[PDB]
């Protein structure tokens, strides 16, 4: 299968046979698409609220957690939010691939492109 | 008959039946069937060990079948082939001595994911600026099949070594084989057959010669090519080369080197070039003005090129003027009035059984209902 | 609950090794009777395991044991007129090993007939009758020619007239020479 | 979710221009493979778009191409001997 980020490696699209990195690519695709970006499905995507005061800053975290849970059933997701200094809201998505029982390292990460 | 089943359907049923047997043998005196009983751990351990033994027996029968395929049939079972390529090492100077690249030299692509190793020692001779050697992938799988010039990164520099690349694309990389592919590959071995008739004798020759070429097999035709003098155990082959010309001696020799190990005992195989008879056509036809003159000429030319294609011609058969008329008329936009083949309006018989027709010239004389006349002469020789 | 490798290959006691032992003092392994009673069944299971391990070897005619040659003969297409129990086992091995690759693939060819004859330890020469023989014919007057569908099998004088080798080679020629070809078995005059 | 005018006439990439771009760094427009893979399909779509745009022109005998004169013949009522395929293209237009 072709993992989300389209990269031409060795003259062809990066095709992987390991489902863990394909699931990680699915997570990246879901997080990289804002609701309304796609014309076929304008409801697929995370909801983005950028310029607003940090009072209900856990509601969007919960919504993103729910969206990740519904979209990707092959992984378990826990999303946490932290408040940084200037204007940064740090989201941390903890995901585990239910197919495997241990953390799976990918050899494309160490490769430099 | 049907294939027997090697594994037991239910091993708990086996334990149970061995305990029913403990009762049967002792004449209704051994009536404990639970794990706390004396016999149950022994029976369960035997059943488990037997399940392992029967699983190994199933594996052994499968492996025995595969070994029969590999040794007797000659069909190896493909459990994954490591892709191989042809690396070229290019030096930066002409060394006075031999440059030795040791075995298992590791090269990789840009990402570092794919790694190939040289299968042997590369010995670039003195005064040679480059040398080639085969390399094999680090692992099985189709992912190692890459195009040329993608395997060039080597982490261990050698002095005077300028570049390392793969001139060939890496191929033959597979992750395994389904049972159906192995079965069809085994069955293809049984189907192997030697040519015995004229038709398959011709097909074997045409496969070697190439697409666009023809052959003709004649029985009992001697070297002198005299029909009235039959020669027992002789199969004359007449070949028309891939370009439509009679086969040159190189073609004769390469066909003979392929067919000689296929003739059986008591048979003499003769190979000779075929003959060509040139067909010159003159045509007077009336157009219906549904097409232009040039379109009609081009369509007739293409139709006759197809009709006189060597594959569509049976050598030694007469060229029927009716068939040429039908081939021209099948274009549709015309109506033939006069057709002359080699200055005659009759069928052209061939001098011998090994002559194929080849049309080389056509004279178009087309007319419409308006009386406009289009004249042309097309020479179709190569 | 031991891994099969330890019980079958290291311990070689697939049943006794799986018996309870954790509770020392009183366990199956604490009493020598458990070892004694399961000894025969462990031995039988190990013998069968070794036979199964050697089984893939038994489908290779070169390396296999002679009991399986007659069993493998139908798999290679050999039957009553072609096959025979009287054949020496080395000849059986050679014939079975090259049935699909050479013999049935190219049956009727000179190479196949000569290979079959050599497998049965019959020294021979296949000679096509002709007017020019390289050994003795003279260039100035002798003429070129061939016989067509004729050939001969010439045997050394070591074999007796219509002996074992003559009639065996007659049988082999009948089974492997093309049916329409005329052949004769003769003494090699060389 | 952009408009048709921009994607077909300004960008002339009716497929690629619609790929999401908002999450900079990790998005379809941030990877050049996305641009490369869809280039042929955008090219084909734009070619067909120009063909369809010129289609109304092709039904005017004076302005159409010679490939459409024989197609427009029955539309105008020319099928019997009145029409001929050996007619000059200009005469066909005028008739």
């Amino acid at each position: 299968m072709y993992v989300y980020p389209p990269r031409i490696i060795n003259g062809t699209l990066y095709k992987s046979t390991d489902l863990a990195e394909y699931t990680r690519g699915k997570i990246l695709q879901t997080l990289s698409i804002v609701r309304g970006e796609l014309v076929a499905d304008p409801f697929f995507g995370v909801p983005l609220r950028l310029f607003s005061n940090i009072n209900d800053y856990q509601s969007d975290v919960s919504k993103i957690q729910i969206i990740l849970e519904e979209e990707i059933t092959e992984a378990q997701f826990i999303v946490t939010g932290d408040l940084k200094n200037n204007g940064i809201v740090s989201l941390t998505v903890y995901w585990a691939y239910l197919g495997t029982e241990n953390i799976e390292n990918f050899e494309i990460d160490t490769s430099n492109i | 008959l049907n294939a027997p089943q090697l594994v037991v359907d239910d091993y708990e049923q086996l334990i149970i039946d061995s305990l029913v047997h403990t009762n049967v043998v002792s004449n209704g005196e051994f009536t404990d069937l639970d794990a706390s009983g004396f016999m149950r751990p022994f029976a369960g351990t035997m059943a488990y060990a037997g399940s392992e033994l029967l699983y190994k027996a199933n594996l052994a029968s499968i492996a025995a079948a595969k070994s029969f395929f590999k040794n007797v049939l000659g069909v190896p079972e493909d459990t994954g082939t490591k892709a191989t390529t042809t690396l070229q090492f290019g030096l930066s100077a002409s060394l006075s001595t031999d440059f030795i690249v040791p075995i298992n030299f590791q090269v990789s692509d840009l990402s570092g994911t794919l790694r190939f190793y040289t299968i042997g020692n590369l010995v670039i001779p003195a005064g040679a600026t480059f040398g080639t050697i085969e390399a094999i992938a680090e692992d099985i799988g189709e992912k190692y099949n890459v195009s040329a010039n993608f395997i060039d990164q080597y982490s261990t520099p050698l002095t005077y070594l300028q570049y390392v690349t793969n001139i060939r694309p890496a191929t033959n990389g597979r992750s395994g084989e389904t049972i159906d592919n192995l079965i069809e590959r085994c069955a293809q071995i049984i189907r192997i057959r030697n040519p015995v008739s004229a038709l398959d004798f011709e097909q074997l020759a045409e496969l070697t010669m190439g697409e666009g070429s023809r052959c003709k097999a004649i029985g009992l035709l001697g070297i002198n090519k005299i029909v009235t003098d039959p020669q027992p155990g002789v199969v004359h082959l007449f070949l028309l080369d891939v370009n439509g010309n009679p086969a040159d001696p190189v073609t004769i020799s390469t066909v003979g080197a392929t067919l000689q190990p296929r003739i059986m005992l008591g048979t003499r195989l003769l190979i000779s070039p075929m003959e060509v008879l040139n067909i010159e056509l003159e045509l007077i036809a009336l157009s219906d003005s549904s097409k232009t003159f040039q379109q009609l000429a081009d369509d007739i030319l293409e139709a006759l090129k197809v009709f006189f294609n060597p594959a569509n011609l049976t050598p030694g058969e007469p060229v029927l003027i009716e068939e040429v008329k039908f081939a021209i008329r099948s274009v549709g936009g015309l109506s033939i009035s006069y057709l002359q083949m080699n200055d005659n309006a009759i069928n052209i018989p061939m001098p011998n059984q090994w002559t194929i027709p080849r049309f080389s010239y056509i004279g178009f004389e087309l007319t419409d209902s308006e009386g406009t006349v289009y004249r042309d002469n097309v020479v179709t020789v190569t | 609950s031991k891994d099969a490798f330890t019980a079958w290959n290291v311990d070689r006691r697939p049943i006794y090794s799986r018996m309870p032992k954790e509770q020392v003092g009183t366990s199956y392994h604490d009493y020598i009777a458990t070892d004694w009673l399961t000894a025969y069944w462990d031995k039988i299971f190990i013998e069968c395991y070794d036979k199964l391990e050697d089984l893939p070897r038994q489908f290779d005619p070169l390396q296999c044991d002679e009991e399986y040659l007659d069993f493998l003969a139908p798999l290679c297409g050999w039957t009553a007129p072609y096959w025979s129990g009287d054949y020496p086992p080395e000849s059986k091995r050679v014939l079975l090993a090259n049935s699909y690759s050479l013999i049935w693939r190219d049956k009727g060819s000179l190479t196949v007939l000569s290979f079959v004859l050599n497998a049965l330890f019959i020294n021979h020469r296949i000679f096509v009758p002709g007017s020019f023989i390289l050994g003795q014919s003279q260039v100035s007057e002798d003429t070129l020619g061939a016989a067509g569908w004729e050939f001969e099998i010439l045997l050394p004088r070591d074999y007796a007239e219509n002996g074992y080798e003559f009639r065996l080679t007659l049988k082999i020629a009948s089974l492997f020479s093309p049916l329409w070809c005329k052949y004769r078995v003769r003494y090699d005059n060389l």
